[PDB]
């Protein structure tokens, strides 16, 4: 690219308990739900 | 509403040392030392931060927002020199 | 991918603080049915929330 590449970087205090962060993403469709039947069983 | 702030940094600063002899009855000088960087040596770096003095508690340690310097900044050794507020929300 | 999920699993084993969603509801997330699942988690701040 021929230039720089820049960062930085902040901080927050670490808490007691530890909290915590999940993001989700669910995908449906399109004959293949199989998340709760092309199984044999 | 807002504070304003500059950290700076002198870990790596050389210090220049010198005596101070102080009132005749000090026994032995003192020695001051101050970080100092000469001309060509390790500088001093700095961290802008802004803080919301109206929402502060004593429930909760305050938070300083931390301000960054430009990129054309970041590459390299820089100074912090020059700070004006330019509206009651504008810096 | 294939397999089957509960919340009992992995969400009564925390302390859940917010929940939210977006073209779902929570409670959907929890009943229905994918074809493909995603869990991301990293630690954060509820200051940041």
């Amino acid at each position: 690219g021929g230039g720089w590449l820049v960062a930085s970087g902040s901080t927050v205090a670490m808490t007691e308990q530890l909290q915590m962060g999940f993001g989700i993403t669910v995908q449906y469709g399109t004959d293949t739900n199989s998340v709760c039947d092309t199984k044999i069983a | 509403t807002f504070l304003a702030y500059a950290q700076f940094n002198d870990t790596e600063v050389p210090l220049i040392e010198y005596s101070f002899y102080s009132d005749e009855s000090l026994q032995y000088p003192k020695t001051v030392r101050v970080p100092y960087p000469k001309a060509g040596a390790v500088n001093p770096t700095v961290k802008f931060f802004v803080v919301n003095t109206d929402s502060l508690s004593s429930v909760t340690n305050a938070t300083s927002i931390q301000i960054t310097a430009p990129a054309s900044m970041l590459i390299g050794d820089h100074y912090l020199c020059d700070v004006t507020w330019a509206t009651q929300e504008r810096i | 991918t294939n397999c089957n999920y509960n919340l009992t699993k992995l969400l009564s084993l925390f302390s859940v603080n917010d929940f939210t969603c977006s073209q779902i509801s929570p409670a959907a997330i929890a009943s229905n049915c994918y074809s493909s699942l995603i869990l991301d988690y990293f630690s954060y701040p509820l200051s940041m929330k």
